[PDB]
RNA sequence: GUUUGACCUCAAAUCAGGUAGGAGUACCCGCUGAACUUAAUAUCAAUAAGCGGAGGAAAAGAAACCAACCGGGAUUGCCUUAGUAACGGCGAGUGAAGCGGCAAAAGCUCAAAUUUGAAAUCUGGUACCUUCGGUGCCCGAGUUGUAAUUUGGAGAGGG
RNA sequence: GUUCUUUGUAAAGUGCCUUCGAAGAGUCGAGUUGUUUGGGAAUGCAGCUCUAAGUGGGUGGUUCCAUCUAAAGCUAA
RNA sequence: AUGGUGAA
């Protein structure tokens, strides 16, 4: 029989790891900008949730290269379809807002 | 009998630039070259493209599959092809152990 | 009927069979089984001198450094 | 009384050998006389001196071997580090950091930038 | 790539030339030991796609297995038991007989400086890959284990023992649900 | 030229560089593999024990996937899905998975497309240097393919 | 940050025009005999005979459709 | 039942 007596210790360790990652990668937010996705399983279709990454078409509409999006903390999914237009427009607007808000530190 | 010897002697005047000759030329330097063809891959690439003008195929290639299909393709493309013995002599004239093929395009 | 064993000296070497029932001599692999809990504890490392294994932890803690202190 | 490493190391090989022979003779004499004394720290002192002399001789031999094998690769295993078998394997820093040309070009083209997101 | 023609020829395995070659090669192999070295693979098209390269370090073994556990996996384990210092990268059938099957196995020498410095192939030098054939991590081992995506392999997606332990081991939290 | 020089195969070296044994085994990966107890066979149980191989984690991992909606989108771990579907003397019992919520997220490398206007690649020996390696030279592997771009997420030839 | 330095007709990509653009075979699969499994229409796996194609093939839901490109490999959390 | 031991 397994008992999760360590729950508190695991939570503390996770918090410490998050703090260490924040210290290491301070400029970044420790996560990646991700799209807004409508769920399958009509029982949950009305629910709107995030996705793995933006599509290649979405990246092209945003006007940046896929590799540049990868290095600028934008998650890109190369296998996601584009069978909707409202979601595509929302993702494009979100990507544009994120790109406008971000500031890139130069080597100077 | 003597035909093979004469062919090998003629090919000895089309010897590919060996490592020593390449090093000597580079040192001296510190109108494209014409030489026989040895690599099977690029020989086959020239075949079916008609850049090849003469082909000799080794008769004692252990992977007989490597040479069974070559005569058929040569006949289909009309490129003069023949069977040749003496893989040791082929290697000597190619500046390698063996080549299994000897093709020529820019015959003077 | 038995005799001292070179590998272990447990005095469980059969003359008529030329083998040790305790440690499995002269078998290349030392005899061991899961059902023998007490035997496993008896034959497990740390019961002997551990001439070399003792300092492995110290060497790891020191990082396998080389040379000498510069005072 | 006794000997010191910083003094012994300055002597030559022949001098060290002569000192070792003399100390061995003294140790033998003290062992013979042991049956006529209740205490004998002198024997312990000479034993420690002999041990120090032998250690100095071994160090001199090892440094001579190291000088002989200096520079040339594939030196005798006795000089190589005994870190562990698992560390003799586990390819060294250069091999581990080696990267293919395609990956190097991709990384140079698109390096991982650093950026804050507040404005 | 000339290897495409060789692959196309090998696709029609029932050709007269291929039958001749197979019946010659089986007899030729029957005169040699059960497991032996080979200078180069007899199926370069297979070897190239399986990852074999002409550079130093790679080794080719030919192994005969009695006909009548995957035969490829058994051959890989047998060759690994002999070539302890080698890592069995891949294996593939090359000939068969009424009572014997012939497999050509490609292995890599992790101790070779070429492989060690080859970033594209130095991954096998990791000790985690030691005795890869013994754990069925090769293609044949994975196929035998049935670790593939899809409903067909749901019950063995992460090992039968692991899934049994996970689905038959009770778990309790500090606060009961 | 009844020599000689090459390639292929097989052998010898107390020649140079190494590698594998075994132990340990709580966790991992495969093979083999029982019994009592229960409504040979379901069940016990794909457990007990035996065999082989790894690390600090292992395995798996970026779909020939999940779904039938205006679709999702590596693997792994937890609540729920659930004691439901389903299986099963429909009894006794066995028994999941998509979706939903959270922890952490990173994708890449080849067979494949002549470099043929230049085997350009790489292993090893020696002399040096600023020695987890670099340069000059030599030797060897390699054309039965070592170099470079690239894997449909595409990609390449020209403007 | 000290700043040491450099090169090289340097390398890659973006947008348009534009000519091309090969998908891993004794392998999937089918039939048989066994192993395992509560496996839904004996699956997963092995032995046995056969073993196919490229705008083609695999998995599913109604004859038609939806979805991916296996039979090669690596990867911390 | 599994794995080993000695043996007129
Ligand atoms: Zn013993």
């Amino acid at each position: 029989v397994k008992v999760h007596f360590d729950q508190a210790g695991k939570k503390v360790s996770r918090r410490n790891a998050r703090a260490t990652r924040a210290a290491k990668i301070a400029p970044r937010p420790l996560d990646l900008l991700r799209p807004v996705v409508r769920a399958p399983t009509v029982k949950y279709n009305r629910k709107v949730r995030a996705g793995r990454g933006f599509t290649l078409a979405e990246v092209k509409a945003a006007g940046l290269t896929a590799a540049y999006a990868r290095t600028i903390g934008i998650a890109v999914d190369h296998r996601r379809q584009n069978r909707n237009q409202e979601i595509f427009d929302a993702n494009v607007q979100r990507l544009k807002e994120y790109q406008s808000k971000i500031i890139v530190f130069p080597r100077n | 009998r003597n035909t093979a010897a004469e062919t090998f002697k003629l090919f000895n005047k089309y010897r590919p630039e060996t490592a020593a000759e390449k090093k000597e030329r580079l040192t001296k330097e510190a109108p494209k070259p014409y030489a026989v063809k040895y690599g099977l891959n690029h020989v086959v690439a020239l075949i079916e493209n008609k850049k090849a003008k003469l082909v000799l195929i080794a008769n004692d290639v252990d992977p007989i599959e490597l040479v069974v299909f070559l005569p058929a393709l040569c006949k289909k493309m009309g490129v003069p092809y023949a069977i040749v013995k003496g893989k040791a002599r082929l290697g000597t004239l190619v500046n390698q152990k063996t080549s299994a093929v000897a093709a020529l395009t820019e015959v003077r | 009927s038995h005799t001292l064993c070179n590998r272990c000296g447990r005095r469980s070497f059969h003359v008529q069979k030329k083998t040790c029932s305790s440690c499995g001599y002269p078998a290349a692999k030392t005899r061991s089984y899961n059902w023998g809990a007490k035997a496993k504890r008896r034959h497990t490392t740390g019961t002997g001198r551990m001439r070399y294994l003792k300092h492995v932890s110290r060497r790891f803690k020191n990082g396998f450094q080389t040379g000498s202190a510069s005072k | 009384a006794g000997v010191k490493a910083y003094e012994l190391r300055t002597k030559s090989k022949e001098q060290l050998a002569s000192q070792l022979v003399d100390l061995k003779k003294e140790l033998a004499e003290l062992k013979v006389q042991k049956l006529s004394r209740p205490s004998l720290p002198k024997i312990k002192t000479v034993r420690k001196s002999i041990a120090c002399v032998l250690t100095v001789i071994n160090e001199q031999q090892r440094e001579a071997v190291r000088q002989l094998y200096k520079g040339k690769k594939y030196q005798p295993k006795d000089l190589r580090a005994k870190k562990t078998r698992a560390l003799r394997r586990a390819l060294t820093k250069f091999e581990a950091s080696q990267v293919t040309e395609k990956q190097r070009k991709k990384q140079i083209a698109f390096p991982q930038r650093k950026y804050a997101i507040k404005a | 790539g000339a290897y495409k023609y060789l692959e196309e020829l090998q696709r029609k395995k029932q050709s007269d030339v291929l039958r001749f070659l197979q019946r010659v090669r089986v007899w030729e192999y029957r005169q040699k030991n059960v497991i032996h070295r080979a200078a180069r693979p007899t199926r370069p098209d297979k070897a190239r796609r399986l990852g074999y390269k002409a550079k130093q370090g790679f080794v080719i073994y030919r192994v005969r297995v009695r006909r009548g556990r995957s035969l490829r996996a058994t051959a890989e384990e047998r060759v690994g038991r002999r070539a302890a210092n080698l890592r069995v990268l891949n294996s593939y059938w090359v000939n068969q007989d009424s009572t014997y099957k012939y497999f050509e196995v490609i292995l890599v020498d992790p101790q070779h400086k070429a492989i060690r410095r080859d970033a594209r192939y130095n991954w096998i030098c990791d000790p985690v890959h030691k005795h890869r054939e013994a754990r069925g991590l090769t293609a044949t081992g994975k196929k035998s284990r049935g670790i593939n995506k899809g409903h067909k392999f749901n019950n063995t997606k992460a090992g039968r023992r692991k899934t049994w332990k996970r689905q038959n081991t009770l778990s309790l939290w500090r606060y009961r649900k």
